[PDB]
């Protein structure tokens, strides 16, 4: 029948609590759980995994395909619950979360995935590097 | 014929004041010339905020979703050009507090 | 995924689209699964107060107006 | 005397159901119960008028098209009543509540359109007026019609009746109306 | 499928130390013992960063508090934690960042008798008095040496109620609000003061736990 190599003893009052890191990127989208450790990683979707336009990267049908993949694998794991940390690239770049964002914290949800804590981690520079851009930025 | 008498950045008193990467491009500004503006959004379209509030595991949040902080600052070229601030007739251009 | 939802119209609100071909409009429910829901929907064609218009998801919300 | 349409049919065994076509469907009332389809109506001076028009007279005036068949009304009317009795023929029930049922049952719901907000252009998920629904019922129906009979041996008043019997039953194979309102629907739950 | 990649997978559930809830709060995954490789080995360092979702009673409310827990101790297929640090969420921090008023900030090098070395971060806002709405007009700001003059005493304080204290005390006093009480009292004469917080909470030094106090951490009632 199903083995599931995940937790030994539940219920179905119990919650079982998975982690998801969540990076956006103009660029690209990454849906990824873990335990509450970080160490071991469960399920790992990229935006191009699920398309084969490099463009088409970071957009919300990619997070939702994205989404509804980690969902349907945690689910086989008895995972009800992820907590959510969501990122984009950080530190010296911009730190608007990607379009992907949204889309993929809904899909996940849509999916029939309870939700737990949620918190925002973007790399916050006390103090930076220089950035990549000219000293006059990007010109047009 | 000077256009500005502020000549756009806050700053007097000083000589020399710290210049910031535009959050658009990345182009050096001065901290008093820049177009800043905070930023408390929230990280979710309004419907999507009904679809996760019902998946919320934890009863006890109250507006139990974050706000997203942003402190969003510009270069003139770019918050000119992304609408952020737009041209202004010569009488109105020195209006301080504005908004709604 | 098949489920349906009888929508009817409250309000007409505003006109929008690139070359405006759509209709915002404010929509309570009845199907009985949620009953006096309120939603936003855009809708395409012409259309008065209190028609009735089928909808196949009642989670998706039209962006407002401004 | 209730009067049938063609005198064959009772109107009285129409009923619709679905609450936002009972007020976009005419059959219902006194004025809307006619031997003959032809009006002469003044359904286009006001926005919605058209609404107060027979069904079966607005089908016809979908009918009456190609540079060639425009403005000949009494064709139509032949074709319809034709194709109805071959539908009375094939069915064995009121040709009306085949129609009816089969403008009801094909039209689309959902529709995708270009929404410019700012910066974004893409297409949008739109849903559809009860008006327009109907409309692009019997228009599409009417199209699947011409493409059909264009050069076949079958007439419109055959391919139109197919088409009307295929369109309530809801065959997405044998009904070119229900392949477009798929077609279309599956376009717009992909643009979501 | 064909072989799931967890197949090697063994779970323990985390238990957290004396100020917080006996029930497991957590679940952690590890692979099983190779012969080389030794299952409760594996995991002697890691690292848990978790909410008051710790204290069964008082937690609801706090969403706003971090806490990190480092394993001691494997106990037959659960793993015991002790104190790692003290955290804020991103909220809860912008939250309370308001211009005009001054950003007060204190940190302190500390000594437990339990043989711990401590890092606290302390934060502070200037309390507005004069009845307006905080604005441009309404400037709330202290004086640079009143900002030291704090410093130096919230620091202070801070060093001199470690120093007394184990570090199962220190934590408790530390994720509550006692200590922001006490705070205010000492600062009010310099300065008043709004919604003092302890930022963060490093460990510096660890000492290894006996069993004995590692028994004595884990005393749940
Ligand atoms: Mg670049
Ligand atoms: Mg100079
Ligand atoms: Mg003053
Ligand atoms: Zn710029």
């Amino acid at each position: 029948e199903v083995i599931s190599y995940g937790p030994p003893n539940v219920g179905a009052n119990e919650n079982v609590f998975g982690v998801c890191h969540i990076m956006a990127t103009w660029n690209d989208t990454f849906i990824h759980v873990t335990d509450l450790s970080g160490r071991e990683t469960l399920v790992r979707v990229t935006g191009g995994m699920k398309v084969k336009a490099d463009r088409e990267e970071s957009s919300p049908y990619a997070a939702m395909q994205a989404a509804i993949d980690v969902v349907n694998r945690c689910k086989e794991l008895k995972i009800n619950a992820l907590h959510i940390k969501l990122r984009a690239k950080g530190g010296v770049e911009t730190k608007q979360p990607g379009p992907g964002a949204q889309s993929a914290l809904r899909a996940l949800a849509r999916s029939g995935m309870k939700i737990g804590r949620i918190e925002d981690v973007t790399p916050i520079p006390t103090d930076s590097t220089r950035r990549e851009g000219g000293r006059r930025g990007r010109r047009l | 014929p000077v256009k500005r008498r502020n000549a756009g950045r806050s700053q007097k008193n000083r000589g020399h004041t710290r210049t910031v990467p535009c959050t658009n491009c990345g182009r050096q500004v001065a901290k008093d010339k820049a177009v800043k503006r905070y930023t408390v959004r929230d990280m979710v379209d309004p419907s999507s905020k009904r679809d996760i509030q019902q998946k919320l595991a934890f009863e006890n949040e109250k507006q139990g979703i974050p706000k997203l902080y942003v402190k969003l600052q510009y270069c003139i070229s770019c918050a000119i050009h992304s609408r952020v601030v737009r041209v202004r007739c010569a009488e109105d251009r020195r209006i301080r507090r504005p908004p709604i | 995924t098949e489920e349906t939802t009888k929508a009817r119209i409250m309000d007409v609100l505003g006109k929008t689209g690139s070359r405006g071909g759509i209709t915002q409009v404010r929509v309570v429910l009845i199907s009985g699964k949620e009953e006096g829901r309120q939603l936003i929907r855009n809708v395409k064609g012409a259309c008065r107060v209190g028609d009735v218009l089928e909808l196949m998801e009642c989670e998706r919300e039209a962006r407002r107006l401004r | 005397t209730q009067p049938k349409l063609f005198g064959k049919w009772n109107y009285d065994e129409v009923k619709i159901q679905d609450p936002c076509f009972q007020n976009y469907i005419a059959c219902t009332t006194t004025k809307s119960q006619v031997f003959v389809p032809h009006t002469a109506g003044r359904y286009q001076v006001k926005k919605f008028r058209k609404t107060q028009c027979p069904i079966v007279e607005r089908l016809i005036g979908t009918l009456m098209f190609h540079g060639r068949n425009a403005g000949k009304k009494a064709l139509c009317i032949k074709v319809v009543k034709n194709a109805f009795e071959i539908i009375h023929l094939v069915t064995g029930r009121n040709p009306l509540e085949v129609f009816v049922g089969a403008v009801q049952n094909a039209g689309p719901r959902e529709d995708s359109t270009r929404i410019g907000t700012a910066g974004v252009v893409r297409k949008q998920a739109v849903d559809v007026a009860p008006m327009r629904r109907v409309n692009l019922a019997i228009y599409f129906i009417i199209k699947g019609c011409r493409e059909s009979a264009f050069k076949s041996m079958r007439s419109i008043a055959e391919t139109l009746a197919d088409e009307i019997i295929n369109a309530e039953k809801n065959n997405t194979q044998s009904s070119w109306a229900i392949r477009k309102k798929d077609e279309i629907e599956k376009v717009a739950k992909g643009n979501r | 499928r064909t072989i799931d990649p967890l197949s090697r997978k063994e779970w323990y559930d985390f238990r957290a130390p004396i100020p917080f809830s006996s029930k497991s709060f957590g679940k952690t995954l590890v692979t099983k013992s190779s012969g080389n490789r030794i299952a409760s080995e594996e995991i002697k360092g890691r690292v848990v960063e978790s909410t008051l979702a710790d204290l069964k009673d008082n937690s609801n409310d706090k969403a706003w508090r971090k806490v990190k827990l480092v394993i001691d101790e494997v106990d037959g297929r659960n793993a015991k934690t002790s104190f790692y640090g003290l955290d804020i969420t991103r909220d809860r921090l912008c939250s309370m960042i308001r211009k005009w008023q001054t950003l007060i900030e204190a940190r302190v090098d500390c000594k437990t008798n339990d043989g711990y070395i401590i890092r606290v971060f302390t934060l502070a806002f200037t309390k507005k008095t004069s009845a307006g709405k905080q604005s441009s007009t309404s400037t709330c700001y202290a004086k640079s040496s009143q900002v030291r003059a704090i410093r130096r005493k919230i620091n202070t304080f801070i060093t001199n109620e470690a120093a007394k204290l184990g570090i199962a005390e220190f934590s408790k006093n530390l994720i509550g609000e006692d200590y922001t009480k006490k705070i205010e009292k000492e600062t009010k004469n310099i300065f008043p003061l709004q919604n003092i917080t302890i930022r963060k909470v490093k460990v510096l030094k660890r000492p290894k736990l006996d069993a004995t106090k590692i028994a004595e951490l884990y005393s749940h009632e």
